[PDB]
């Protein structure tokens, strides 16, 4: 499931802003 | 609609051309708790001594700024949040600055983050959802008319404040802008086609946020997301949405209507504006005037243990605040 693959990845912390 | 929006850029405009400087010191202040994170900052649940009061204090290292060629962009947040004014972001109510830092005392939300909330909940009802999405929408109005452009829109930034409505905080990428600009900005996710095609965008960027968020909220999950960032921008640009089946109808068209990487075609970006999106068909149950008054009842209320309740944050390793004996990046930040 899609689900199953957005908790099995390295994405679902707090996702920290790009800067340059 | 437009008379208050008039009014608003007259008040607006006046802070801008001459904005409030050191309008408080450190020692004033007792600090209390870490309630969150990031690159070259914490904030802080903060208590004001003489009068109780508690707020929440953002505190910036002026040589990380620097390392981090932030300068231009911390002047911007610096000079925005003192002059704007809306119900839904969070008001700047002191600033100063001091050998080592730059200081931003805030109206402390003890909600927690929005963030947090939906992913420990999972996903939100469509109504929980469009509930929030509604003061976005007006704060982006609001933000918009005054010629800026927010830059940051996600979970992470969103704080409930005590009756369940929204926060939005960090300012650190906005920008007063007319026509077009270029800065690679953002969070990987929530970044708009043209921002990684390099010639330039406009405030149609927000409402492209705005459409990942409403996605994320109601999904529980991003529309795009991979490994790593290169993944992400690449999904993208392929311009190909996959939705839950349990996304309604209308939920669907708007969200199609606001991902939609043709400038031309999206939400918010056109002849009639932001009028598109209040008046579309998700939007129906959706009393603007109520929400802007803060009448409507939220969906979700944090309550909490009396003031200076942290239980809504997570918990962060503390540390010193350092303050030099001699004066840093003096120059750099004098007009802060
Ligand atoms: C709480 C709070 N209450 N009133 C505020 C006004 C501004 C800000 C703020 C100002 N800069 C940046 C920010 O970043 C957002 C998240 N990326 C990190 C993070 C996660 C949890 C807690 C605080 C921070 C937040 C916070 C509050």
């Amino acid at each position: 499931t899609t689900y199953a693959d957005f908790i099995a990845s390295g994405r679902t912390g707090r996702r920290n802003a790009i800067h340059d | 609609v437009k008379e208050f929006l008039a009014k608003a850029k007259e008040d607006f405009l006046k802070k801008w051309e001459n904005p409030a400087q050191n309008t408080a010191h450190l020692d004033q202040f007792e600090r209390i708790k870490t309630l969150g994170t990031g690159s070259f900052g914490r904030v802080m649940l903060v208590k004001h001594m003489e009068t109780g009061n508690h707020y929440a204090m953002k505190i910036l290292d002026k040589q990380k700024v620097v390392k981090l060629k932030q300068i231009e962009h911390t002047l911007n947040e610096k000079r925005i949040l003192q002059a704007v004014n809306f119900p839904f972001l969070v008001k700047l109510e002191f600033s100063f600055k001091d050998n080592s830092n730059l200081y931003m005392v805030m109206e402390y939300v003890p909600g927690g983050e929005m963030f947090s909330h939906l992913r420990r909940i999972g996903r939100f009802s469509e109504p929980h959802a469009r509930f929030y999405a509604a003061q976005i929408v007006l704060t982006f109005e609001y933000l918009h008319s005054l010629d800026l452009i927010y830059r940051d829109l996600k979970p992470e930034n969103l704080l409930i404040d005590q009756q369940g409505y929204i926060q939005v905080t960090d300012f650190g990428f906005a920008k007063r802008v007319k026509g077009r600009t270029w800065t690679l900005c953002g969070t990987p996710e929530y970044l708009a086609p043209e921002i990684i095609l390099s010639k330039g965008y406009n405030k149609a960027v927000d409402w492209w946020a705005l459409g990942v968020l409403i996605y994320e909220m109601a999904a529980g999950y991003p529309p795009f997301f991979a490994d790593q960032p290169i993944q992400i921008y690449e999904k993208i640009v392929s311009g190909k949405v996959r939705f839950p089946s349990h996304f309604s109808s209308d939920l669907k068209d708007l969200l199609r209507n606001l991902l939609q990487v043709d400038l031309t075609k999206r939400f918010g970006n056109l002849k009639d504006g932001v009028n598109d999106i209040k008046n579309h068909k998700w939007f129906a149950t959706t009393d603007w005037i109520a929400i802007y008054q803060r009448k409507v009842e939220a969906p979700f209320i944090p309550k909490f243990k009396g003031p200076g309740d942290t239980s809504n944050f997570d918990d962060y390793e503390e540390e010193e605040i350092r303050v030099s004996i001699n004066e840093k990046c003096g120059k750099e930040f004098s007009e802060f």
